[PDB]
């Protein structure tokens, strides 16, 4: 998928069962996925962030199309839940698929210190964040069944870096010719 | 201390400012 | 200004308020992202926030502090030669103006399509020894700008510089450093370019058909001298009283060239700082 | 308009489509007061931590299925700090929200009945003096019925709906505060109740205050994939929790 | 007067003899401020239910006895709801209470060492640059040391009193909050203190801010049947507790 | 302010009065010392004093003068190789951010459980001749924060500092010195923690968890000599600015290892400063 | 000769003062 | 910083000016 473009989507599909679960990444924003996005590629460039973040989905569905996740953020303590309830208990938001189309979810800063560091660092971890189905996918009549749900990423006016450094994004492996 | 452009030319100065 | 300056608290961010639930209509957290617009949500919007009184400076996320640091551009070589001084092409460097003939600084420009700025430069020659003892090495750089007689070789009739500026570094005096005006036809530097030399399918196209200026004939003055050297004068670069207009996505994929966005490797798959995971559904 | 947003914790809930809300008996869920009090020690009231948004566990609605209950006091034996605050305490007092969420497609047919009831002393089904057993009134998260099987051993209620599980024709139901899920208009319901009981503040173990109600009247049609499963979740949030008589702890069951 | 009073919950502990009490860098222990805070959410401040006075586990005193050790964030890890809250959330802040209570007779001698420590790093046992294990720096009501015997495969601190367990030699000690029980005029010991670290609210598990040590300075000396146990009790009470990063549940370890 | 400045006269202590004698009931010298507070006597109350105006400052007794004094914390070494240049992992040092890796200064701190400050800092090269001519040796000092490209060897692409900090010393220029900021996350540096990376039964412990504060990738730029070399570049570090928070009883266990607290010596008794007495009954 | 912060930063200065 | 004729003589002084 990776090299490609469908990289960037995630299809909301049939589920059998109920109340599973969809993707989770993890907040410290230098993570593949995170890292390359404009923000990520970026705070690479300093060596600790801070504040809130802003995670936002899109509904690449249908219009008679149905669905509604639960989305959540699951502060740094444990380890990514392996189940809803469990992760629902932290700070989320359910989302209704609708006339709408995009459901925002706020990523609070939770930190000790109050600054964390860009850097992979067991002390300065972020947390994780996960999406799970609320209800289903409904759709009426001859319409597919699987649909997309593009994600993005910008910040919170919470937000602001510090202690510039180079980058860990790109290793110039050359040189460069003429 | 500041505001010393010991030299003539513009384009010689510290970093500029913020605004 | 001062303190504020001094104590760099210029640029800084609000804070977080405190909130109270809702249970009302209008839901914030709900925007349709297709109008291409970004989204303005909260904290106190989503959650129920506290107060937290903020004191986080952007002050070093300013194009200034971003771009104005000194960055390795170009590293003239000169491996002298005692056999053969003067000849054609030798014992002086020359180099075209540039800064995409070397990455890590190349790549955080072109973060922007448009830039502007007048040039911080340094010079920090080294010396090696490859005999047994370096004497008085002296030495020129200058500028040449186009059209100018460059020097065929070593003692032209150029290095007179009766109109033109060649900065002088002896053995032991510090590194020379000097500054420079924003060079630019246009009203700004052209970091990028979609535009050709002309009609001719056969012309040239990139940042480039913009960006003729100059280049650098490279001199050691001292005349023959008998232990072999050498020199290493390393080019460094900052951008003091910059200017961006038009943002851009980073690069992810190593380039090759300059003056060009070419990315296709020798072979190899195009490669990019992507991870693989195994699921999605663990991260 | 119909959207609706709602904050309650660290919680948030929306939707996109809704029938208005209700508030129960027409008064807000509130802290009380030294007036009507009774007990004379400082109560504990977490704030936030407590009186948050909490979602139990799903269900599926079945053209088979019948109805299922949950009793508050109850249901929240197990959500963190409030469900904690309950053990550890003798008096408990509280209101909630309740958000029901059930959605399907435009071309889906259906139509539940969601209600709140102030002491719903439920039936035995067997006949005599035996009343329902604890641990059966007591399910949790999780709820009761369904359209379930079970031993008839137990001093089990009445699994039967239409008398209301209480012996009053369920129609009648409309007299508790209540609102539908019609699949057509409707996406939720969502229930605000104060707390109501005879005293200012029970045993949140031995006595349920409020108990609610989801029942299917009209029976899901679509004419789709019985691949498409539409559950409905049921989401609660303790609203001016106030705790007191503080000691060892309870027990489980 | 030398009696005292002291009220923390629905808890009140009394000394009818006393050596003052002791402020902890004389500051009084309070609620975070919106200046020098950091998070960004709603604390949860759990108020007489959870900053109360939970007396631990007893130990007694021994004319063999060495020194015995609690660290408070973990003292109460237990301790009903602050010890739940404290699992529940990420970041807790607090300041405590300390009661010490040792009573025997004015016809007994000993002498006991009470002190807090900000960031008591122990050393280990064993010589390297292997560290203190968790498990053994977080014992719980229990406390550690009383001069006991254990495995040296574990990354075990020093059981080593005189060099304060991280080689300070303990008498330079008395630069730590403290004071002492001098069974001949004193019977308890009273420490309070605010909340001392490098961040406004830290982790609750991970770090313990305070530790607490007692040290047999003078041993126990009576002429008594040695049927005659004289216990040291320790009492606590978290104050001005705050809590907040609200999820799932951490794990008993 | 100037003379009480210049003259250091800022901090000044009392004077000891005069006294009489007492024959009376409040009994100073008495006092419960288990109150953990501390006896406030003085000599006036004990003896029958007389008068004496002092002229001792407490200036020298200031967190900045007991602090503020440059201190060896490192010294990178560099035994140049002409036979493989660049190489993996030489003739370039690294070095992790820290102080407990050396003694006399780290004792010093330690005094204290909190500090905060503005480094100083200086470097001290001194170019050992191992060779019968050291010829230039130029030499690039920079500093490699978390995460950030650490030179896997000598000329990497790290070394262009296009985002970094790179101070360059040539033999004869004065020693290198710069300055800056407190570097923490956190409002101050933590000299100790009783914290751990995690819950894992195998979790980092110390100061430490809380520090990682960079490192130091070394480079001596001027490329292959002939006569080799030897270089010595010494690393001290002053607190300008500083503040402490509750103080600590010093250490009297010689440590090993740093970013613990660890002192059991290999098989060696733990030995301390205290001296043994035949008798306590004379001294 | 004083508070001539030749130096922007403020890290970058003498040894504070007293009171 | 300007016109610190920091010599006696006149003839050593900058490049003139404009007008
Ligand atoms: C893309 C892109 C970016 C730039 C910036 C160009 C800046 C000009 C380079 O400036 C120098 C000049 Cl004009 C002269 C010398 C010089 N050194 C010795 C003699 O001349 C060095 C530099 Cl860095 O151009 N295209
Ligand atoms: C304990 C304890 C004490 C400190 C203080 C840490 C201060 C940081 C060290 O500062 C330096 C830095 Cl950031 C860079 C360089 C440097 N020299 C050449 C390149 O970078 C030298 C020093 Cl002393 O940390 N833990």
């Amino acid at each position: 998928n990776v090299g490609n473009v469908s990289m960037y989507t995630v299809q909301l599909g049939n589920q059998t069962g109920m109340a599973q679960k969809v993707f989770s990444i993890k907040v410290d924003i230098t993570s593949t996925p995170l890292a390359t996005t404009l923000i990520g590629e970026i705070a690479s460039y300093y060596t600790h962030w801070t504040g809130s973040l802003r995670f936002s989905f899109m509904f690449c569905g249908t219009a008679n199309t149905t669905l509604k996740l639960l989305l959540a953020y699951t502060p740094p303590g444990i380890d990514e839940p392996t189940t809803r309830k469990d992760a629902m208990l932290g700070t989320h938001v359910v989302w209704d698929v609708g006339l709408q189309s995009t459901i925002s979810l706020v990523v609070p800063w939770v930190s000790a210190s109050h600054f964390r560091l860009t850097a992979d660092n067991k002390y300065s971890m972020a947390g994780y964040i996960t999406c799970w189905y609320q209800t289903n996918l409904v759709v009426p009549p001859s319409t597919p069944q699987t649909a997309d749900m593009l994600c993005f990423v910008s910040a919170c006016k919470d937000f602001c870096l510090r202690m510039a450094r180079d980058t860990d994004l790109h290793i110039q492996s050359g040189p460069i010719e003429q | 201390y500041f505001n010393i452009n010991y030299f003539k030319d513009a384009a010689s100065s510290g970093a500029s400012r913020l605004d | 200004n001062y303190i504020d300056e001094v104590l760099n608290e210029v640029l800084v961010v609000p804070n977080i308020k405190e909130s109270h639930h809702t249970t009302s209509n209008s839901a914030p957290l709900l925007d349709a992202a297709e109008t291409g617009h970004t989204s303005n949500v909260q904290p106190e919007d989503a959650i129920e926030t506290r107060y937290v009184i903020t004191s986080q400076t952007r002050d070093e996320m300013s194009i200034e502090s971003f771009l104005g640091r000194s960055g390795c551009v170009h590293i003239s070589r000169i491996k002298v030669d005692y056999t053969d001084y003067n000849g054609q092409d030798i014992n002086f460097t020359k180099w075209k103006i540039t800064l995409q003939e070397m990455a890590q600084i190349r790549r955080k420009f072109e973060l922007f399509t448009y830039v502007r700025f007048d040039s911080e430069i340094t010079l920090v020659p080294c010396i090696a020894g490859r005999g047994d003892d370096i004497g008085h090495i002296v030495m020129q750089y200058m500028y040449v700008p186009p059209g100018a007689p460059i020097p065929s070789k070593r003692n032209d009739f150029s290095w007179q510089s009766g109109t033109n500026m060649s900065i002088f570094w002896q053995h032991g005096q510090p590194f020379p450093r000097f500054s420079i005006p924003f060079l630019s036809i246009a009203s700004a530097y052209y970091m990028f370019y979609d535009g050709y030399d002309g009609d001719n399918t056969s012309s040239k196209y990139g940042s480039v058909v913009t960006n003729d200026m100059g280049t650098i004939c490279s001199r050691i003055v001292t005349e023959k001298q008998k232990l072999s050297v050498v020199i290493t004068t390393h080019i460094y670069h900052k951008a003091k009283h910059t200017k961006a207009w038009c943002p851009r996505p980073p690069r992810a994929v190593p380039y090759t060239h300059s003056h060009v966005t070419n990315y296709m490797p020798e072979t190899g798959d195009v490669t990019t700082a992507i991870v693989r995971r195994n699921t999605i559904t663990t991260a | 308009d119909r959207i609706m947003q709602i904050t309650r914790g660290d919680s948030t809930i929306s939707s996109d489509d809704v029938a208005n809300a209700v508030v129960g008996y027409g008064v807000w869920p509130h802290y009380l007061t030294p007036q009507d009090a009774t007990a004379i020690n400082k109560p504990t009231q977490p704030d936030t931590s407590s009186n948050r948004f909490y979602t139990l566990e799903s269900k599926h609605w079945n053209g088979s299925s019948k109805g299922w209950w949950w009793k508050l006091p109850d249901a929240l034996k197990d959500m963190g700090i409030f469900g904690e605050n309950m053990y550890y305490h003798f008096l408990g007092r509280s209101g909630y929200t309740v958000h029901v969420q059930c959605n399907a497609s435009k071309f889906h047919q259906g139509t539940l009945l969601v209600a709140m009831i102030p002491e719903h002393q439920l039936a035995s089904a067997k006949h005599g003096s035996v009343t329902a057993g604890y641990k059966l009134t007591h399910p949790g998260e999780a709820g009761r019925d369904v359209s379930q099987e079970r031993d008839a051993s137990l001093r089990q209620p009445s699994d039967d709906s239409w008398l209301n599980f209480d012996g009053t024709l369920l129609g009648n139901l409309l007299i508790f505060p209540h609102q539908f899920i019609n699949l057509r208009s409707n996406n939720s319901a969502t229930l605000i109740v104060p707390y109501v009981n005879a005293v200012p503040m029970d045993s949140m173990l031995r006595h349920n205050n409020w108990c609610l109600v989801i029942i299917p009247i009209s029976p899901l049609r679509s004419e789709t994939t019985s691949s498409n499963i539409v559950p409905i979740t049921v989401s609660i949030s303790p609203m001016c929790a106030e705790f007191s008589g503080a000691r060892a702890k309870n027990i489980k069951q």
